[PDB]
């Protein structure tokens, strides 16, 4: 059972939209 | 600066997805494998590692294949049947490569072939590399 | 109030040794371990906020 | 004792005798080819060297093939058309390997293919070796 | 010409050790080993004669 060594050929982490609190609404 | 790397670190095809080619490690004192995938897999693909002895009639042609014997490491597990093998998982991405080598040299030639031939087997490529010349 | 709502207990620190029963003339082995524990104290001394 | 040489010096297939596979050289700052034969040749077989670049629809897929330009050396002849090529001699023996690499990088991908596909171009195998990962 | 046709490399002499992991109260076991090697130099500086 040979154990392998792995790592990828890409360096582009996908962008994640940041979300901020919306405007106030009366409860 | 670029370099003629192949002069000191040559490489040879071992498994192209359709046929297996013997690789002669006699002339070099170290070596290792390299695995790559070319398309998404369906199920895991295990591989058998072989070695060859020089044919009694001609020293330039290899003999029949013989399975490599497993060896335990400094402590712990051993193979169920004592024969070395390699398995490539599904989680491996298309854009990456894997590397691994046996601890023992054994016969002058080496070879690798899949356990069973199927569609998933053809989706893999294996290449061998040698690190040091001695002739 | 954590000082009464949760406790942490320690018995023995870490240690390292060499296992003579596996150390042949061509290999070595090492062993290590430690012991720790903890238990919840007064339940009512804490509060948790969640979304509903 | 051998090593997992594929960790430091991976190799990838570039021409298996029926298809040519683009290879990525972005993360490696040196590289080179390696040639081998599997049968007696009937005549010389020339090859063309191409390079690619990031495709428009995705930054991780190569675009159309761009022919590599020539680079005359310190002092010497230059190609008749200003483009790099490799010619495999007819006298090459089956039990030998040839190594050569281009002096310049160009795009982050590379490729190779024969000038004309025929029964003679299937008798060669080309593999690319890397060195010096930069990530 | 032997001084340039074949080389002998010496690294470490032989040693003896007592294997504790197998030395029970009623048996004894010993271990020994050494490391050396050799390689060929000039292939043109030698000849061999055989019956044809």
């Amino acid at each position: 059972m040979i154990k392998l060594n792995c790592r990828p050929l890409c360096q582009t982490p996908t962008a994640s939209r940041l979300v901020s609190p919306p405007c106030f609404i009366c409860r | 600066m670029n370099f003629n790397v192949g002069v000191d670190f040559p490489s040879f095809i071992a498994w192209d997805g359709t046929t297996s080619f013997p690789v002669k490690i006699d002339g070099f004192n170290q070596f290792g494998f390299t695995f790559k995938v070319i398309e998404e897999l369906t199920a895991d693909v295990p591989f058998n590692i072989f070695y060859h002895e020089a044919s009694e009639a001609d020293p330039c042609v290899p003999g029949p294949a013989i399975r490599v014997p497993d060896v335990p490491f400094c402590d712990g597990v051993a193979t169920a049947d004592g024969l070395a093998t390699v398995v490539i998982p599904e989680a491996v991405a298309v854009d990456s490569f894997c590397a691994g080598s046996v601890p023992c040299f054994n016969g002058p030639w080496i070879s690798i072939a899949p356990v069973t031939v199927n569609a998933d087997s053809a989706k893999v490529q294996v290449t061998v590399t040698m690190k040091g010349a001695t002739r | 109030a954590w000082k009464t709502a949760y406790y942490a207990v320690e018995k023995r620190p870490m240690f390292f040794e060499q296992y003579e029963g596996g150390s042949s003339a061509w290999c070595v082995k090492y062993q290590f371990g430690a012991e720790d524990g903890g238990f919840v104290g007064c339940c009512e001394h804490g509060r948790v906020l969640r979304i509903g």
